């Protein structure tokens, strides 16, 4: 949800997203997410699943 | 998955289950009876004539 004035100001100046990081950091973060889900998944499968 | 979290979870679960299965219930209450100490009768005043 955005307000009309903010969107109009964004479109008038022709802004674009920009970044300074590399691609490896984001894929490392995604791998961290997957690892933290898999840890709990196997803990449940080895302790609670019944 | 990290194999150092499952071991910790298993340790916690085992320790908790074992701490739950040691506590015992035992009471030492007395009975509602009494002591019934000794007593003697006492005579009321009387008047006698003939």
């Amino acid at each position: 949800a955005v307000e009309l004035e903010q969107l109009a100001a964004y479109g008038l100046t022709g802004a674009y997203p920009r970044t300074n990081h590399s691609v490896d950091t984001i894929v490392k973060t995604v791998n961290n997410i997957s690892a933290t889900y898999s840890t709990i998944a196997q803990m449940l499968s080895t302790i609670d699943l019944d | 998955p990290n194999d150092e979290a499952t071991i910790k979870a298993l340790d916690n679960v085992i320790k908790q289950i074992e701490a739950l299965s040691v506590i015992v219930n035992r009471s030492e209450k007395a009975d509602d009876a009494q002591i019934l100490g000794p007593n003697t009768y006492k005579q009321l005043l009387e008047h006698l004539f003939s």
